[PDB]
């Protein structure tokens, strides 16, 4: 099946207009990052960090369906994007 | 006591034979490099000597980002060395035969390792993810930045006491409870399409009893009870308290990496 | 000491004897004559 993702921003960084996304469970954080970089007009060289529970940054090869089952909330997995290291 | 188990796990080594990738035509066949790889560490962290070893017999233009493989299988550098062997080469004749490459980096199988900062980042990422399950990240986030640096330095410099001087805090829990909130575990299996199994599991039952390794598997991987349940090269009893396992048989990343491999011959 | 804990201790020591100890000296020897 699929899972719902809520994208939240940590400036300074361009804001997603469509934050609610229905995603595969097998898609990884990286393919999610690549998807975000397009909407935010960010290139490959520009780094982009993703966070879970506003604490850690999961690996790029790590699936989202797994992270949802572990850190999901109210039927959706909240993620935070930023152009810099937010939490160590 | 329990400390002895920690030392044995920590200092666990693996005899490895690094052979440079060549054909039967090269001017000179390079000398294979033997090395005891720390189970609890990572490839791109303890392979500077093997990199210097082979870079002597190569041009400056022929060297790039080094990468390893076993039986045509690229080795993920972000996986602990002990886990890779247990899952891939544990039922094969020692030493571990790892082929060394420089050209043809498999970018669809391997994440690049540009620096040791990249490694330290991934390592810290795993620990915070682990403590998020155990204490809602209340323990690791309230640490100083120096404490995070000490955890990394202890792993890199192979210092047991230095590492566990801080890691002891990540293995304790509130007195009213009898364990962690959730156990940081990952179940691997070559036969499954999934990278690994990671779900929420409480170490204590409703009545108060401690869940066992059998209880964990019965819940999150019942399709393994014929096969070996290998952790750190050994096969623990299924009756082993899961809470105790997470405290003592976890890797420095505070995760309980478990391999499910077929029985040998 | 519990049964399961004694098992693990024996297993970890058996592992070292079969893996590390078996090769540690000969690898050290080989590295010198290289
Ligand atoms: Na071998």
């Amino acid at each position: 099946k699929k899972i719902d993702i809520l994208l939240k921003a940590v400036g300074d960084t361009p804001i997603m207009k469509t934050k609610k996304w229905a995603v595969e469970r097998t898609r990884t954080i990286q393919g999610l990052i690549d998807f975000i970089k397009k909407f935010l007009k960010l290139v490959a060289s520009e780094q982009l960090f993703i966070y879970v529970n506003q604490s850690f940054a999961p690996s790029p090869d790590q699936e989202v369906g797994t992270l949802y089952e572990c850190f999901g909330s109210d039927g959706k997995l909240v993620l935070h994007y930023c152009k810099s290291q937010a939490w160590g | 006591d329990d400390k002895d188990v920690l030392r044995d796990v920590w200092f666990g080594r693996i005899p490895t034979c690094f052979t440079l990738y060549q054909d039967e035509i090269t001017e000179r066949e390079a000398e294979p490099y033997y090395l005891l790889l720390p189970r609890v560490s990572y490839l791109t962290l303890v392979t500077d000597k093997v990199k210097k070893h082979f870079q002597k017999v190569m041009r400056q233009e022929d060297i790039s980002e080094i990468w390893f493989e076993y039986e045509g299988t690229p080795l993920k550098w972000h996986y602990p060395i002990g886990l890779l062997f247990d899952l891939l080469a544990s039922s094969s004749a020692l030493p571990w035969n790892i082929t060394v490459h420089f050209k043809s980096f498999p970018e669809k199988d391997l994440l690049h390792c540009p620096s040791k900062d990249a490694i330290e980042a991934h390592f810290m990422s795993c620990m915070k993810e682990a403590d998020a399950l155990k204490h809602k990240s209340q323990v690791i986030n309230e640490m100083q930045k120096k404490d995070h640096k000490q955890l990394w330095m202890g792993l890199q410099n192979d210092r047991f006491d230095q590492f566990w001087a801080i890691n002891r805090k990540l293995m304790e829990y509130p007195a009213e409870e009898n364990g962690f909130r959730y156990i940081p575990f990952r179940i691997y299996q070559t036969t499954t399409e999934r990278p690994f199994i990671q779900k929420l599991f409480r170490p204590v039952a409703a009545d108060g009893q401690l869940h066992t390794l059998g209880d964990l598997l019965k819940e999150v991987c019942p399709s393994a009870i014929k096969n070996q349940v290998m952790i750190h090269g050994i096969e623990p009893m299924l009756e082993t308290p899961l809470q105790w396992l997470s405290e003592h048989l976890s890797y420095p990343d505070n995760f309980l990496h478990i391999s499910i491999i077929p029985q040998p011959t | 000491m519990p049964r399961w804990k004694r098992h693990i201790s024996e297993q970890l020591r058996r592992r070292d004897r079969l893996q590390r100890q078996a090769f540690e000296e000969i690898i050290l020897q080989y590295n010198k004559l290289l």
